[PDB]
């Protein structure tokens, strides 16, 4: 198991009715950032390929 | 947003919907429905004076929309039947506050789907359909049929007993007290404090064949919440005449505020002794 | 990672309890540029006003500690 | 209109949302095509990272405040808070408590300005869940084949018509608010599978929900309309009609 | 198709301005009591939450406490200068009363304070 090593502060759920505020950085922007990062890394590298098709 | 005078028995300890009648009134049409007399909780369940003061605050900072309607739908002609002194004060104060009242109209049907409320004017027999957003109704009573099959009630369906000794007209071995008794007074709880002393006495006298020397004067005391934190006492005798407490400190103030805290914070803890037996009635 | 950029909680850093240590290593490395410029006592002050300068001018000879006063 | 906008050409409606793990900014903005090695400048000049943070983080943040500067010009932010700060600043040397009481209304003013100048962000996942439940829309649109052609969402300036919304004719509310906190916009959609397009117009407003003081939903779609266009069929779908919605719920009237 | 990969299990909260909107403030917190008066109602109306209100009173409290500590330093003798002059002469009246009735040994030390009840 190298995806979820066991530590003490384990993830625990949250309940709407009982939660006042929260500070979290997770969002649902990773998919589109994955697509744009490919387009950037692909295009910015081809700048120095001098048109070498192979 | 339909609220009532008592809680259903299916609610758990975590359900506090009863307290959201005044809080959650952001907008819409509000109706306070009073059923046909006789009904339980005449003055002790009149909360249209405490909601008016709180809803006045909500109109000041925008919590309550400026286009909202609140009217009191009263099926009866008067608010306090057996005390015209207090009934005149209520209608006088409702006009000063600005609340609109519609008499001879009773709530008939509540449509939970589209929030429609079917009212009917018992005077003309004309029914109508009204949109509501905050509905409060005192639970209507119903005469029990077995008390009519045995020939004990009269007319409206209340016990036909003596106004003085609380003994029934016929069947002298049968008594009656509380709300089921037909007494020209307000059916309150403090009225029952002076009705149990008469019943426990007269019953004691019939078990020994002696005479009945216990008379019920018709005293009844109920607080009338005139503000969010102020009240006045509605106390009256059989002839509707009030005592030194009747309708005193009615316009608010320190005297009305102190009497409110004594009933709000220090009365519920006294009903534990009433049922156990530690504390008796007022006298 | 910048301490300033983590203050708004809008780039890459929401909770950083040791963000106030971010510039200690860079400031320490930049101070290493004067490692050889300021080496020893003579390069950090005006040496003729210090006691060791007197011992050197006396032929690396020990002097009483109050020699700068008499 | 998106308030946070840099010279970056791609993903304009996500620029404020995306939190990159970059140590500093990329040398160039995202290329729109393959370029030549001489198009870009090798070894960008000295103090380039500081310049990029000013023109890609600082400057567009100030343009956001300037674009929506009309939402912060209320008598509370303009006169009361600075007037309170000046009253205690005259006694700043008497004790420490005067310095705090003179700086708190400034920090309170910044927080109101910071929150009011942000882009209006509705819960878009609630919206897409709502349009994909309609059978007339799912006939021509699907999440796997839909694409965004244009997006616009901005607050409405000033107080609205004082007949459709009498709530905003409140002198106590006008002391803190110069706008109505309502927003309006549209969505130009297209389906690559069916070839259909639609303009999803919507109006939002804050509503109270289930509680006494807290707002229930800051962006509640009280009017939601779809003008679907197809090969030869033009349909008009009404998800939320304002004549039926405004009779049930009223705005919230934020204070502070 | 980003919404296809969106996880609806994050709908448990409605976060807006760092506050969960689905918070039962009518049953928990300072906003639970419905018997609040006009001042407390208008105060919760402005902030909409107890967490924001308590955070601001944290700093305003330090200012108010530090200000009243100064006003009682600069001023104060307007109300407390009488009780200090009263205790000043009282501190001298009982001192002189002690020297009259107290046992002093050959050096000036009251070595018998428990001689009688009036001496103690
Ligand atoms: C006229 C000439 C032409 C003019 C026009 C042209 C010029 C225009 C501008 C040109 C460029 C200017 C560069 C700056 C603007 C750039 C804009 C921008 O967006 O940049 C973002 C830029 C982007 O981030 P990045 O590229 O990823 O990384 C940036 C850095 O690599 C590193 O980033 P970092 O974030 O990691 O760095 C963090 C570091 C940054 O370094 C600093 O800024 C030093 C800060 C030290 C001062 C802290 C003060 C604390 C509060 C004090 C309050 C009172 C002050 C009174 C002062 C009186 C003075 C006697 O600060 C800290 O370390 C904070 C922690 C400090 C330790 C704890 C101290 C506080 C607790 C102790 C309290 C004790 C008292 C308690 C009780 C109090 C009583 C109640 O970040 C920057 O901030 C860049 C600044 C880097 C330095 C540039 C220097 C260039 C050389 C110019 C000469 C020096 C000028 C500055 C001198 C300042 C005075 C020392
Ligand atoms: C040698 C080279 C170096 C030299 C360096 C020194 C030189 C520096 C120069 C600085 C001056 C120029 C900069 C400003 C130019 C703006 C000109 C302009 O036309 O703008 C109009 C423009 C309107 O644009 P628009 O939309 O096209 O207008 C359309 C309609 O007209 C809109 O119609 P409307 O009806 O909606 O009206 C909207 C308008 C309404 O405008 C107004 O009605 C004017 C109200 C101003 C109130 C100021 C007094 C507040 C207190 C009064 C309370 C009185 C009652 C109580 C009395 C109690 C007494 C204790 O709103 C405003 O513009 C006011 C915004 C805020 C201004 C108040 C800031 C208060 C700062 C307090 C500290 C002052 C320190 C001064 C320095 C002296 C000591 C060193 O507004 C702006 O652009 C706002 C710009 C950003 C605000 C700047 C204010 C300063 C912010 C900096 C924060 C730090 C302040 C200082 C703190 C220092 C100590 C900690
Ligand atoms: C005295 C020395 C002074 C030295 C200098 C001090 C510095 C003075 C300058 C600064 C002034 C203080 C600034 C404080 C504000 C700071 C900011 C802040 O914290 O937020 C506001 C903050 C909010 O308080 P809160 O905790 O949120 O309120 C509680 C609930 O939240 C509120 O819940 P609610 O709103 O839902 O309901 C509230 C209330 C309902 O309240 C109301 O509705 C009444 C409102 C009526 C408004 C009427 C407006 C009238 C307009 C003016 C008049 C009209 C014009 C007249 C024209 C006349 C023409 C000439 O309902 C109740 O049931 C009340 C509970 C029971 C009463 C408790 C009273 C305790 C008193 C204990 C002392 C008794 C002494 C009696 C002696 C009498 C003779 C002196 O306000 C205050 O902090 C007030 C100051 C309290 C300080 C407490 C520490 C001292 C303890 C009291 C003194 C004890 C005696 C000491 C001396 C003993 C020997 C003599
Ligand atoms: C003479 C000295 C006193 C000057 C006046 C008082 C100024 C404050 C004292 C100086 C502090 C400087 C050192 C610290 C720098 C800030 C460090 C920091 O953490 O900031 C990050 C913050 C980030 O805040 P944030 O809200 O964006 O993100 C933080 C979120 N949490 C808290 C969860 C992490 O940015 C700031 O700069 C806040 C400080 C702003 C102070 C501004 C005061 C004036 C407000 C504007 C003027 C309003 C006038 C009226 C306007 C009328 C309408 C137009
Ligand atoms: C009274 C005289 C003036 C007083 C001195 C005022 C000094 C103000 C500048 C120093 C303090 C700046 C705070 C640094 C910490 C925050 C960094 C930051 O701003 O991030 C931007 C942030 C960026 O947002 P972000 O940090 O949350 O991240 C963006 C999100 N991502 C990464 C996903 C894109 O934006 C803002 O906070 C809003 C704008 C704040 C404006 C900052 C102050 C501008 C003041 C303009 C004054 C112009 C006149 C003076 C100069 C005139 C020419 C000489
Ligand atoms: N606001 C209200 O709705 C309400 C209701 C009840 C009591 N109260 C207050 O309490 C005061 C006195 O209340 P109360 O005792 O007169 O009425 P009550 O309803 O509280 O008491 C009736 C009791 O008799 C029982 N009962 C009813 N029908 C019965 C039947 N066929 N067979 C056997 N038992 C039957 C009930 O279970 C109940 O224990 C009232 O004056 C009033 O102030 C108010
Ligand atoms: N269920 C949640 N649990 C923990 N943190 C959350 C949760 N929801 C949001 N957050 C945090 O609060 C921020 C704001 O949430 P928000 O729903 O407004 O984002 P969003 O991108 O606008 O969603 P949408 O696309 O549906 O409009 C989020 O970036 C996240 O950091
Ligand atoms: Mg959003």
């Amino acid at each position: 198991n190298n995806w979820h090593p066991k530590n003490f502060n384990a993830p625990r759920p949250s309940y709407g009715e009982f939660t006042m505020g929260i500070r979290c950085r997770n969002d649902h922007h990773s998919f589109l950032r994955y697509v744009q990062t490919y387009r950037n890394m692909s295009r910015h590298c081809k700048q120095y390929f001098l048109g070498d098709k192979q | 947003p339909v609220y009532a005078n008592r809680d259903p028995e299916t609610w758990r300890s975590a359900q506090h919907k009863y307290s959201k009648y005044i809080s959650n009134f952001k907008s819409g049409d509000g109706y306070f429905c009073i059923p046909e007399y006789p009904y339980a909780g005449e003055v002790e369940c009149f909360n249209f004076f405490v909601s008016d003061e709180v809803w006045k605050w909500a109109q000041h900072h925008g919590a309550l929309s400026p286009k909202h309607t609140f009217t009191i739908v009263n099926a009866n002609e008067k608010f306090v039947h057996y005390c015209d002194s207090a009934d005149a004060f209520i209608k006088e104060r409702l006009e000063k506050r600005g609340i609109r009242v519609e008499y001879n109209t009773k709530l008939l049907e509540v449509h939970q789907d589209g929030q429609k409320a079917t009212f009917i004017n018992t005077k003309t027999g004309e029914k109508s359909v009204r949109d509501y957003n905050n509905l409060y109704s005192i639970v209507p009573s119903k005469r029990q049929e077995f008390l009519d099959k045995a020939g004990l009630t009269n007319g409206n369906g209340l016990l036909n007993v003596d106004h003085q000794t609380l003994q029934h007209k016929k069947y002298k071995n049968i008594f009656g007290l509380g709300d089921a008794a037909d007494l020209p007074t307000t059916k309150t709880f403090w009225a029952g404090w002076y009705q149990i002393a008469v019943v426990r006495n007269n019953v004691k006298r019939n078990l020994q064949g002696q005479t009945l020397n216990a008379h019920y004067d018709g005293f009844s005391k109920v607080p009338l919440f005139t503000g969010h934190q102020t009240l006045t006492y509605v106390a009256h005798s059989y002839g509707g005449v009030g005592n030194w407490q009747h309708l005193k400190h009615n316009n608010g103030g320190i005297l009305a505020w102190m009497r409110y805290r004594s009933w709000a914070k220090g009365m519920a803890k006294k009903f534990q002794d009433f049922y156990n037996g530690a504390r008796l009635g007022p006298p | 990672y910048s301490f300033v950029k983590s203050l708004t909680h809008n780039g890459f850093h929401m909770l950083r309890v040791f963000r106030h240590f971010a510039f200690v290593l860079p400031a320490t490395v930049l101070a290493g540029l004067g490692l050889f410029v300021y080496w020893g006592d003579d390069n950090k002050c005006y040496s003729p006003d210090r006691f060791p300068y007197l011992k050197k001018r006396a032929g690396d000879m020990a002097l009483p500690l109050n020699s700068l006063n008499q | 209109q998106m308030g946070f906008s840099s010279d970056n050409p791609y993903n304009k409606r996500w620029e404020y949302k995306w939190k990159h793990s970059y140590y500093t900014y990329p040398r160039d903005y995202e290329h729109t095509e393959v370029r030549k090695p001489q198009d870009s400048k090798d070894v960008p000049p000295i103090y380039f990272a500081y310049y990029k943070d000013f023109v890609d983080r600082w400057l567009p943040g100030m343009n956001m405040w300037w674009q929506r500067r009309h939402r912060i010009f209320d008598k509370f932010n303009v006169y009361f808070l600075p007037g309170m700060s000046l009253f205690f600043y005259q006694f700043a040397d008497l004790a420490l408590g005067f310095k705090i009481m003179a700086a708190f209304p400034l920090f309170l003013a910044y927080t109101r300005i910071r929150d009011k100048t942000l882009d209006p962000d509705f819960k878009e996942t609630y919206l897409r869940d709502m349009i994909y439940q309609n059978p007339e829309i799912t006939k021509y649109f699907n999440e796997e084949t839909i694409h965004v052609l244009d997006y616009e969402f901005e607050y409405l300036p000033g107080y609205l018509c004082p007949e459709k919304f009498p709530e905003y004719q409140n002198k106590t509310w006008q002391f803190f608010n110069t706008d109505t906190a309502q927003a309006e916009g549209f969505f130009k959609f297209g389906d690559v599978e069916s070839g259909a397009t639609m303009t999803l117009k919507f109006k939002t407003m804050p509503i109270p929900g289930k509680f006494r003081y807290q707002v229930g939903e800051p962006f509640y779609f009280y009017d939601l309309r779809a003008e679907i266009k197809c090969d030869g069929v033009y349909k008009e779908v009404v998800l939320v009609d304002e004549k039926e919605s405004l009779k049930k719920i009223r705005p919230f009237l934020f204070l502070i | 198709m980003w919404y296809k990969y969106f996880s609806k299990q994050s709908w448990n909260l409605r976060v807006w301005r760092k506050a969960n909107l689905k918070y039962n403030q009518d049953d928990f917190g300072m906003t639970q009591p419905k018997y609040i008066a006009r001042f407390g109602d208008f105060r919760f109306r402005l902030v909409r939450t107890e967490g924001a209100l308590r955070g601001c009173m944290f700093f305003v409290g330090f200012g108010c406490f530090s200000i009243i500590n100064y006003l009682y330093g600069r001023y104060g003798y307007i109300i407390n200068e009488s009780s200090q002059k009263r205790a000043a002469q009282d501190l001298l009246d009982n001192d002189m009363a002690a020297d009259k009735i107290l046992f002093k040994n050959r050096v000036g030390a009251p070595t018998r304070p428990l001689r009688s009840l009036d001496d103690m």
